[PDB]
């Protein structure tokens, strides 16, 4: 009949006017009394509802609405090996997330999606159950059970139809385990169901690549034991036989640079067809049509057979292309380094015919800067032209500033402290700045250096030093060993080859120590300068100006600027006085660091870490003693102290020696002062050797979204100092350090982590081989 | 994590909070409205309530996500400029995001895909709504953006120079006249397209790049 | 000198193969397909294609070849231009 | 007035259909000495028949297939020499036509005839072989009509 | 030290933009055909009639 | 590890001794069957014991005395190794002069009985899990592939390969025919009961009995792995997931079907059908109707054998080791007796008055009164 107008009880979902906009009552018209089954069939089609419901027990149409729930939390329980990370991406995939409706459709499809893929791992005694419960003003929560029952273990692996290699042989290579060694927590035997296709395409290529070519695989089974607990997975193979290359052969539309493809393609007559060399000649193919310009060519191998004298004759069809140009070169992520420091890195120049080899190498100098976490290198081509394509690089600009904060001892000294701050990207300009400067009642101490690595486009690297150490023994300046020193260092390098440096530079530094403890070293140095002061009373003073002029070799190929996992990196530094300076002496130090990898994911890695060290005078003119070098504490040999391997001084006898405070100052003075006496203390040789093996292993409490920041390595370290002028006169009675056959050694565990206040080790180690005056330290946390 | 209250009450202290500006405290209280008080009479209001609290809170994607999320439900609504202006703020305070105030370095030739992406935005506001309150404001920040694009352009246009690919020059400050004519880093930049024409000896092309300058000299 | 200079190339590579390909009286499909889209391309007045292959061995002579293609507002070519550069610098 | 009966995958059940199907069905054979039961278990039992109706319709717009207008008018001309309102009669044709031919589309594809029992047959016994056609359709189509109840959402509303 | 101004009202960033250069545009010299009739960042002309930085009273109304 | 978390449970039963079974002999033929699910089972051929291990070995055994008398080993001579492992898999089975041994390398060995030599050793195409079973001298063999061959007795002479299906789960332990009147019956691994002609090879019809309508397919596997048997015209089957049925064996017709199915191993005695479903609940039915004329569910995943009817009693054992011992009317746990803790999960056999079961490592026992 006549409806007057149109009521609703649904009120969250359903707009104004968009309820009317599915009905043909209009409110205006006659009712068929019939049509109506026809409304609420389009209105519930339209998927917003859940139950309708028509009256009209007057003169009105009322739609009862059931609107579909409202989820408002997400509840889920008893899974083990399904964590909230990866369900919630899989729930909001398939739709269903907190604020939006449900619908009843996507429970049952995340059920069978969740049951489908314990199935495929292998907890076949399980079953999620979602269930719903109501919640006032119409709204849910979700709940899912899950009942994780057990993997099944994968029993054994048969590969019944072969007749030319063992069966243990070829099961030994799959990535799923038949047998686990019974000493050996190695691995485990769950079955994967990717892995079963990863070893089944593995053995296809086993057999493909020693000769056999006729073969293919009949049919895999998975038969499952009658409890759902063991696996016996069953491969049948159609043996074949072995063949021969009897020629390989080129055609198509292969471009003018024939003659290397044809190089390419020569094999030597006589050998057995092997897939993984077909790959490898379409793979160099096609990096070597791309180092042209043709970044996508379209090669095809076709291995054309005859079966009855043992011949394969390939064909390699070849479609080079159009010379591909960049249009322009993209940069995104660099939300901190201006873009220049992006654009200088680049080989692949802007506005050039694109070369494929070249777009990888610049890559590769991008991510061994040292300040990217992630980069990722894409080339897309633009939608237009036929022959057109943009390369854009995505970076994510990971922390690069390193500090150091501290104390210089728990005693109340009084605003002393330590601090430190190294920026290898001040303010992404590129330029690496670093300053630090420790105040104590000990010691007084600042430093400064810049910087630039590109004062011109092209390498050329400017960059200049300062610091000041008059310390003058800040506890008191009077009877103690006081020293002033202080100088500047200028520098600036140039690149050989993409894989060189070399660097050159002057300074010039003066050092005036007064008040010093009488030893055979020191003394032999003072004797050397053309000194001859005594021995119980310190009252000598000596002041020198040095003006250095230094040189360095810097060789850098290294897969990653931070811990990295490939590559090798060797680093010179030498210094030779110049003629009119006080001293006339020489030093060369040498570093290297080598990283090799023996795993296809780059997570186990051999560390090989070495220096060398050796300096000396020239013209009769010793070299200064506070030059020498040193060994102990981290980066060095670690696990005993920072500066404490090598020669110890032997104090002449002191006593009477200007001021003597008693019970402190108690170097050598006695009144019963019998004669010279080994002491503890380290001076440091000119002679320095240290080694360290490294095995570097992922952390086990980590997963992979924390994996590049941690690192944990065990490490096998050894090394010596030694003094490289001797007295025998003056040594009889004390052992010889001139004899660099007394090796310290250590080994221990080491824990890297990059933090917020910059970079910091953790390591624990136990010293093996030690000898006197060592005080080892089995923890040492550094920055 | 708040008491189960009557809606007034519970809108009523939101809104105390947000009036005192705690916004790590405020936006607690909005959500906890949301999520009990879905489709409510006054949904758009805490919606509107959590873009501002997000936004002052520098909570930049969650604002952002729930802008995007907001203009779908209600895409005519006397509050959708609103909207849309916030959506542009959002994404060029992100942008400007450092330290370098502070050190005072032009923050011109970083990424500007956030340029971009605030532009399209304030060129959405200006030509939906320009009689609404808030299209000044986005005219001059419109302008900006525009002067700072311009300026990332030149940054690269000026290093390929000094670098020595001459192709690059040439294409990079023809986009810059192409798509940024009216701004004055092009005007700075049409002396890098005439030496790029001069040093690969194009005196016939490099002569009208001459006339152009001369004659916009003022 | 002794810094090292990364080789530098400058615009699409040209062959004397392909380049005797064209002539007068072809459109601009056709020179496309020839050649590829040209780099460079002039915006002021008269649509002219520019063809410059430039390339910088790195502490060598810089060598260019230029071609000059002149359309005129019809779609067909009018003169061609294939200087050797090299003049003067 | 009007209400849902049940609901069925993306579909609905109208309380209409049963309520019409409920008598219009049994008062023909009432003549011809037929004892129906009590109306409630009746009812669940048209509820299992039109629960699989929909499911099956759907189906068919699953898949994607279409009936013809001109089968529909063969259909309804062979009516006429055989044996609400005219359109609602035609609507309800044009879905119990794709309602009962998907039936016959599924059943043929999974059946599996051997050349062997037709021969025991005929020796037991052209004709034998339209037997174990009949069989076979009427064993398939309960087996499938049996696993598609299982794969489809339901809900009772009363 | 302290917050924004009232942090209130007050957009987050600075008012630096409001020294933005205002926006000429080039000339066409003497018988050549420049390439700038090509643009796709328009600024349609609107007129004042609001408030402008910091003025600009931010509130979900 | 954490992970562990199975549902399960397994109670003992209550301890009632009614009478004492004792244990004649044992044998210790060695490591067998091991924790590798397999179907070895000695048999029985005029008051001798064969036996059989996963190491090749084949022993020979004297009743109420379990002295040896001749023993030879199958390793891999043929191949690099000459000792590499045969892995026997098929059941044993003795017939005329001849023993038929299957193994999981796709081998078929015929020993010749008490001397000991190997009669004829074949290739059959796929693993042999079956018992081969002997018929109207022909050998039926139901490889792991569907493919069903059947070999000449006297030497090799494969005469026919007929093709069955195989979906990618199907559960282990593929079913051997039954051969009556010139037919064999075979199950298969897609839950179909097939009925071959055994004189070419030609199919004669092949039925549909596993109704797994289960919401989740992938893990409803439905496939048939029990030896069906016959009785008059009527012929007997069990799907994995359910549908028991008996159904005619002149045609592909359903007499009818009983939702409990779900089984591994029957026996039928005459009147009366005892089987074990996958929960370990034994129960007996009516040949007639289906009608369920008794349960017993004490016991629950333990994992039982097949069920043997010896000297009225339904013998069975476990996986802890105890051989329970059932009435023949309406269950009672009339004997338990513990015989060994190495395991069973073969099929115990008995036959000619005695009763033989093979464990895990102990081999051979017999159990009696």
């Amino acid at each position: 009949f006549v409806v007057k107008d149109i009521h609703f009880e649904g009120l969250q979902r359903v707009a104004v006017g968009a309820a009317l906009l599915s009905m043909p009552v209009r409110t205006g018209d006659t009712v068929n009394d019939e049509d109506i089954s026809n409304t609420i069939r389009a209105l519930f089609a339209t998927g917003n509802f859940e139950d309708v419901c028509v009256l009209r027990d007057g003169d009105t149409l009322l739609v009862q609405v059931k609107e579909r729930p409202t989820i408002a939390s997400i509840t889920f329980s008893g899974n083990k090996s399904v964590k909230d990370d990866m369900l919630k991406q899989n729930l909001e995939a398939s739709g269903v997330r907190v604020g939006e409706s449900l619908d009843r459709t996507t429970i049952a499809d995340i059920e069978k999606g969740l049951e489908d893929f314990y199935y495929s791992v292998g907890k076949y005694s399980a079953s999620v159950k979602a269930v719903v419960t109501p919640l006032p003003r119409n709204r849910v929560d979700l709940k899912l059970v899950f009942q994780e029952g057990v993997s099944a273990e994968i029993q054994q692996i048969n590969i019944v139809g072969n007749h030319a290699f063992t069966t243990d042989e070829l099961i030994s290579h799959f990535q799923l385990r038949d047998e686990v060694p019974w000493w050996n927590v190695v691995g485990d035997r769950k079955y994967q169901k990717q892995k079963l296709a990863g070893d089944l395409e593995t053995l296809r290529s086993y057999y493909l690549d020693r000769g056999y070519a006729r073969f293919n695989i009949d049919s895999t089974q998975v038969s499952l034991t009658p409890d759902k607990k063991g696996i016996y997975v069953t491969v049948n193979i159609t043996e074949g036989d072995q063949y021969k290359l009897s020629g390989v052969e080129v055609s198509g539309n292969l471009a003018g640079h024939s003659a290397e493809i044809e190089q390419l393609t020569k094999i030597e007559p006589g050998e057995l067809y092997n897939g993984t060399k077909v790959t490898k000649m379409e793979d160099d193919i096609k990096k070597l049509l791309g180092r042209y310009g043709y970044a996508y060519p379209r090669v095809q191998s076709m291995p054309e057979i005859n079966d009855a004298d043992k011949t394969v004759k390939l064909r390699v069809n070849v479609d080079a292309g159009n010379r591909f140009y960049v249009r322009k070169i993209r940069f995104e992520g660099n939300d901190t380094s201006k873009d220049a420091v992006l654009r200088r890195e680049m080989r692949q120049m802007e506005g050039a015919w694109l070369g494929s080899d070249l777009v990888d190498q610049g890559k590769e100098r991008l991510n061994r800067l040292g300040f990217f976490e992630t980069v990722d290198t894409d080339t897309q081509r633009v939608p237009g032209s036929p022959d057109q394509v943009d390369v854009v690089y995505k970076v994510k600009e990971r922390n690069t500033g390193s500090f150091n904060f501290g104390i210089g001892y728990g005693t109340e000294s009084g605003v002393s402290f330590q601090a430190g701050v190294q920026q290898d990207n001040w303010l992404g300009t590129g330029y690496a700045v670093g300053i630090n400067g420790t105040k104590n009642d000990y010691q007084t101490y600042a430093e400064l250096s810049v910087t630039n690595p590109y004062f011109t486009v092209d390498g050329v690297s400017l960059g200049g030093r300062l610091f000041y150490n008059d310390f003058q023994a800040d506890d008191a300046d009077l009877s103690d060993y006081t020293n002033k020193s202080y100088g500047t260092d200028v520098t600036l390098g140039f690149p050989i080859n993409e894989y060189n440096s070399l660097r050159a530079g002057l300074g010039y530094v003066h050092n005036s120590l007064s008040n010093m403890q009488p030893q055979v070293a020191m003394w032999r140095y003072l004797y050397s300068m053309g000194e001859h002061p005594s021995t119980s009373d310190q009252d000598n003073s000596f002041k020198t100006d040095d003006f250095t002029f230094n040189y360095g070799w810097t060789y850098n190929k290294l897969d990653r600027g931070y811990f990295p996992t490939d590559g090798s990196r060797v680093n010179l530094t030498g210094k030779v006085t110049i003629p009119g300076s006080d001293n006339e002496y020489y030093k060369v130090t040498l570093d290297t660091a080598t990283y090799v990898p023996i795993d296809d994911d780059h997570k186990w890695v051999v560390l090989g870490r070495t220096r060398w060290g050796y300096g000396d005078g020239l013209g009769g003119k010793e070299m200064p003693f506070y030059e020498n070098f040193y060994a102990g504490g981290s980066s060095t040999v670690r696990g005993f102290q920072s500066n404490t391997i090598g020669p110890k001084a032997v104090y002449f006898p002191h006593q009477a020696s200007n001021y003597d405070p008693d019970y402190d100052y108690e170097c050598a003075t006695q009144d019963g002062a019998k004669d010279l006496c080994k002491s503890d203390d380290a001076v440091g040789g000119n002679a320095m050797a240290v080694a360290s093996l490294e095995f570097i292993t992922p952390t086990p409490f980590i997963s992979d979204k924390y994996a590049n920041s941690v690192r944990t390595s065990f490490f096998w370290d050894m090394g010596t100092v030694w003094d490289t002028n001797w007295d025998s006169s003056q040594y009889s009675g004390y052992p010889d350090y001139s004899d660099p056959s007394n090796i310290r050694m250590s080994a221990g565990i080491a824990l890297q982590w990059m933090s917020p206040l910059g970079p910091l080790v953790f390591s624990y180690a136990q010293p093996f081989k030690k000898y006197d005056g060592d005080k080892a330290e089995q923890f040492q946390f550094n920055i | 994590e708040v008491p189960d209250n009557p809606p007034n009450e519970i809108y009523a202290t939101a809104q105390q909070k947000l009036q005192d500006g705690n916004w790590r405290q405020a936006i607690t209280q909005l959500e906890a409205l949301d999520n009990r008080y879905p489709f409510g009479p006054y949904s758009q209001q805490v919606q509107l309530d959590l873009i501002y609290a997000y936004y002052k809170n520098a909570d930049l994607p969650l604002a952002q996500a729930a802008i995007d999320r907001f203009i779908r439900l209600n895409p005519t609504h006397p509050n959708i400029d609103y909207v849309m202006y916030m959506r542009g703020l959002t994404n060029m305070a992100l942008d400007d995001s450092a330290l370098q105030g502070f050190f005072g370095v032009d923050r011109s030739d970083r990424d500007p895909q956030h340029a971009r992406a605030a532009f399209s935005d304030f060129s959405k506001l200006v030509r939906g709504y320009p009689n609404s309150q808030y299209t000044t404001d986005a005219t001059k920040r419109l302008v900006f953006l525009k002067d700072r694009l311009a300026k990332y352009e030149y940054s690269v246009a000026e290093y390929y120079t000094e670098r020595g690919a001459w192709v690059a020059v040439v294409n990079r400050v023809e986009g810059m006249l192409r798509d940024y004519p009216d701004t004055q880093a092009t005007r700075d930049a049409l002396p890098l397209m005439e030496n790029a024409y001069r040093q690969m000896q194009m005196n016939a092309q490099a002569e009208k790049v001459a006339k152009i300058i001369a004659a916009n000299s003022s | 000198r002794v810094v090292y200079r990364p080789d530098i190339n400058q615009g699409n590579y040209l062959t004397a193969n392909d380049v005797s390909k064209i002539r007068v009286g072809m459109t601009q499909q056709q020179v496309a397909y020839a050649l590829g889209t040209p780099l460079m391309s002039d915006p002021f007045g008269t649509n002219t294609w520019f063809y410059v292959f430039r390339q910088q061995p790195g502490h060598e002579g810089v060598t260019q070849q230029t071609l000059t293609l002149t359309f005129n507002s019809s779609g067909v070519l009018t003169n061609i231009d294939n200087k050797p550069a090299l003049s003067g610098n | 007035v009007d209400c849902v009966a049940a609901v069925v995958n993306n579909g609905v059940v109208l309380e209409s259909d049963v309520d019409g199907l409920m008598q219009s069905v049994k008062l023909n054979a009432a003549q011809a000495r037929q004892q129906l039961p009590d109306d409630a278990t009746l009812r669940h039992q048209i509820m299992e028949r039109l629960i699989m109706d929909q499911i099956i319709l759907q189906m068919g717009q699953k898949m994607g297939v279409k009936i013809s207008d001109e089968q529909l008018d063969q259909a309804i001309a062979n009516i006429a020499k055989q044996n609400l309102n005219y359109n609602t009669y035609r609507n309800q044709i044009r879905k119990e036509m794709i309602i009962s031919e998907v039936r016959n589309n599924e059943v043929r594809r999974r059946i599996t005839i051997l050349p062997q029992e037709v021969e025991s047959l005929a020796q037991q016994v052209d004709r034998a072989y339209r037997m174990l056609m009949n069989r076979k359709f009427s064993e398939e189509a309960a087996s499938w009509m049996q696993e598609q109840r299982a794969s489809a959402y339901v809900k009772i509303l009363s | 030290c302290s917050s924004d101004s009232r942090y209130k009202r007050q957009v987050s960033g600075d008012e630096a933009y409001l020294e933005a250069a205002p926006l000429a545009e080039l000339h066409a010299p003497a018988g050549m055909i420049l390439p700038v009739t090509s643009g796709d960042y328009a600024i349609p002309v609107t007129n004042g009639s609001g408030a402008v930085g910091k003025a600009l009273d931010i509130r979900p109304p | 590890n954490s992970e562990e978390d199975v549902v399960k449970m397994s109670p003992l039963p209550t301890v009632e001794n009614q009478f004492t079974p004792t244990t004649a002999w044992s044998t210790s033929v060695g490591s067998g069957i091991g924790n590798f699910y397999s179907n070895l089972h000695p048999a029985l051929a005029d008051n001798v014991v064969y036996a059989a291990d996963r190491a090749g070995l084949v022993k020979a055994l004297n009743a109420d005395d379990g002295k040896e008398i001749w023993s030879v080993s199958l390793a891999e001579k043929d191949g690099w190794f000459s000792k590499e492992p045969a892995l026997l898999s098929g059941g044993v089975t003795v017939s005329g002069g001849h023993v038929y041994i299957g193994s999981e390398k796709a081998q078929v060995y015929a020993l010749n009985t008490s001397d000991g030599t190997v009669a004829w050793q074949t290739k059959v195409a796929g693993e042999a899990l079956s018992r081969p079973v002997v018929s109207d001298g022909l050998v039926l063999i139901h490889t792991s592939n569907g493919q069903l061959q059947a070999l000449n007795e006297a030497d090799g002479a494969v005469k026919w390969t007929v093709n069955l299906d195989m979906p990618s789960l199907s559960l282990r332990g593929e079913s051997a025919p039954t051969t009556a009147f010139g037919a064999a019956v075979v199950g298969g691994d897609n839950g179909r009961v097939s009925a071959v002609l055994m004189e070419q090879g030609q199919m004669i019809w092949q039925q549909r009995i596993s109704q797994a309508t289960g919401s989740t397919e992938i893990d409803r596997l439905s496939d048939v792995d029990t030896t069906p048997v016959v009785v008059n015209g009527v012929v007997f089957a069990l799907a994995y997931n359910g549908n028991l049925t008996a159904l005619d064996l002149r045609s592909g017709q359903i007499m009818w079907k009983r939702e409990l199915g779900s089984v591994n191993d029957f026996i039928v005695d005459g009147n009366r059908i005892y089987l074990v479903d996958q929960n370990d609940r034994v129960m007996a039915l009516t040949i007639d109707g289906g009608v369920t004329l008794w349960t017993q569910s004490d016991l629950l995943h333990r994992l039982l054998t097949s069920p043997v009817l010896y000297n009225g009693n339904l013998v069975v054992g476990d996986s802890e080791g105890y051989l329970h011992w059932i009435n023949v009317e309406d269950g009672r746990f009339v004997a338990q007796q513990k015989v060994d803790s190495s395991g069973f999960q073969t099929e115990p056999v008995a036959a000619d008055g005695k009763l033989l079961i093979q464990a895990k490592d102990g081999t051979v026992y017999s159990i009696t009164r």
